[PDB]
DNA sequence: GACCCTATACGCGGCCGCCCTGGAGAATCCCGGTGCCGAGGCCGCTCAATTGGTCGTAGACAGCTCTAGCACCGCTTAAACGCACGTACGCGCTGTCCCCCGCGTTTTAACCGCCAAGGGGATTACTCCCTAGTCTCCAGGCACGTGTCAGATATATACATCCTGTTCTAGAGC
DNA sequence: GCTCTAGAACAGGATGTATATATCTGACACGTGCCTGGAGACTAGGGAGTAATCCCCTTGGCGGTTAAAACGCGGGGGACAGCGCGTACGTGCGTTTAAGCGGTGCTAGAGCTGTCTACGACCAATTGAGCGGCCTCGGCACCGGGATTCTCCAGGGCGGCCGCGTATAGGGTC
């Protein structure tokens, strides 16, 4: 989460940062797969066929 | 009448709503719908604000995940537009 | 070599039980791979269950608990 | 010689393998695969016959359900064949 | 399961009958959705597009 | 047998759709400036733990023993894997008219600010009836023997569908 | 008007699934021989119920303001398929081939038996920081300003296809 905040430059850990940290690590992704994180959103992933 | 392409603003909105964590369904209609659904179970039932909040967070997360699954079904079927058959297939795959 | 020990007609019969009319030729390797992944997960869970009991043989019983802890409970054992 | 159209033998196989619950996967290759997988975690590891049976039943039921979802995705994509992308989509929706 | 065995022209319940009974009825299938029955098989159903 | 005319394919020039490049309106990121409300730090103070010995014990443990899984012995018949012909289709392109998206406008209800206010979650003083533990045992309950009838494997024969043969009638040709 | 090609539907033969015994090993379940486990009944004190505030907090009521949703509107996008196809499985085979099953050990191992030492909530008691509450402070929310670039219109380069010039082999003629 601190690394994700560093990529975002905020000095405070946000639930978005925690969600990004959880869903970015693969092991944490399979461990916390059926788990909802409030005020976290999702990763900004776009398919290649959707992009022009 | 400068007009953007039908599908560039779609991607821009996708990026905006994926980067931001602000909630999408307004709190009052969701609260009213929750009360309508719960009035068939318990007569004169009260909902605290945090209960409705948590229910809203869970509902938007479930809808968002289902929307990613239906979008993946759409691209899998060589398609861009999602259709209710995608939602039915996604529900039946998980056995809902 | 036992990964290829399972047969293409066995996979065909498995798809027939799943109500599939026809099977593409390049899906056999993918089915073998996902079967290997599933068996690896279940066997890892069963191995941990067996090692916890100071046991050197994987009984049937901790196997069905390993499957049930994964949301895939087994009946009849 | 007599010739059968592509599909009626497939439908007959579907019917005859759905009425009966025989063991489609042979005992010896599945047992050998189980021993090969387990030998990387623990050396000199034994498997009783009922354990192999149970694991084979669970694997066969899981693969049958996965093939059902794969065929479901194929019909959703207006396709008769089942492709590895269909299995990937079914596993992704199922979170595997 | 006994009803399914009666449709199977036999008077002894065997696990295929139990699986058919579980999967045929809605509430028991929903209760046992993540439940696998050995020696049970699946429902004998064919999709509409598969039939000629 | 040699000369001239003619049809056919190879090489070269021209054109147009395809594939790109700037101008400018507008969405998004960095920054100047402020703030105020949420986060970090401090004053009591009040609630769970650990050291000083504890004891029946959940676990641990050497000899034993008892049901059985792995290794390979010939095979035996369900089978699988290499190959050839063909008809089901996967998927690039196809025209288009219906379906979805993007600014404009209005209106429409959501978010907000403050307060009555009446039903509802929390815990203290006290009580109760219903629940853990223990003494004895008997009728419900677990494990071995065994008759046989439900089920499993199987041959033969009947009803049902696919198919190839054939007869008939319609229509083109002379 | 006479001769004859070809499409169309039952007629019988082939094949498939299915009923009917024929039968045969095979375990279902009663009988029995025990057997261990809660039923009956004190002992009683610990958790739950009742209340009893209590507050508290969520529902409703005054709107104000405004981000956003509903209203069609307009041009671009593209979802749902028909055709040719070729291409990758479907469906047959002869051949492996390796999987299914059974008798005889055999000791790895899982309990199993009776035996042996260490081990954790409590017997009673703090105590030292967890947390409620208050003080302070700072960093992203908010408001604009500005830069960078996203990206839609309305102009410049580039290669494939068609028409034409021309070399060349085949046929006609003396």
């Amino acid at each position: 989460a601190g690394n994700a905040a560093r990529d975002n430059k905020k000095t405070r850990i946000i639930p978005r940062h925690l969600q990004l940290a959880v869903r970015n690590d693969e092991e944490l992704n399979k461990l916390l797969g059926r788990v909802t994180i409030a005020q976290g959103g999702v990763l900004p992933n776009i398919q290649s066929v959707l992009l022009p | 009448p400068h007009r953007y392409r039908p599908g560039t603003v779609a991607l821009r909105e996708i990026r905006r709503y994926q980067k931001s964590t602000e909630l999408l369904i307004r709190k009052l209609p969701f609260q009213r719908l929750v009360r309508e659904i719960a009035q068939d179970f318990k007569t004169d039932l009260r909902f605290q604000s945090s209960a409705v909040m948590a229910l809203q967070e869970a509902s938007e997360a479930y809808l968002v995940a289902l929307f990613e699954d239906t979008n993946l079904c759409a691209i899998h079927a060589k398609r861009v537009t999602i259709m209710p058959k995608d939602i039915q297939l996604a529900r039946r795959i998980r056995g809902e | 070599d036992n990964i290829q020990g399972i047969t293409k007609p066995a996979i065909r019969r498995l798809a027939r039980r799943g109500g599939v009319k026809r099977i593409s030729g390049l899906i056999y390797e993918e089915t073998r791979g996902v079967l290997k992944v599933f068996l690896e997960n279940v066997i890892r869970d069963a191995v941990t269950y067996t090692e916890h009991a100071k046991r050197k043989t994987v009984t049937a019983m901790d196997v069905v608990y390993a499957l049930k802890r994964q949301g895939r409970t087994l009946y009849g054992f």
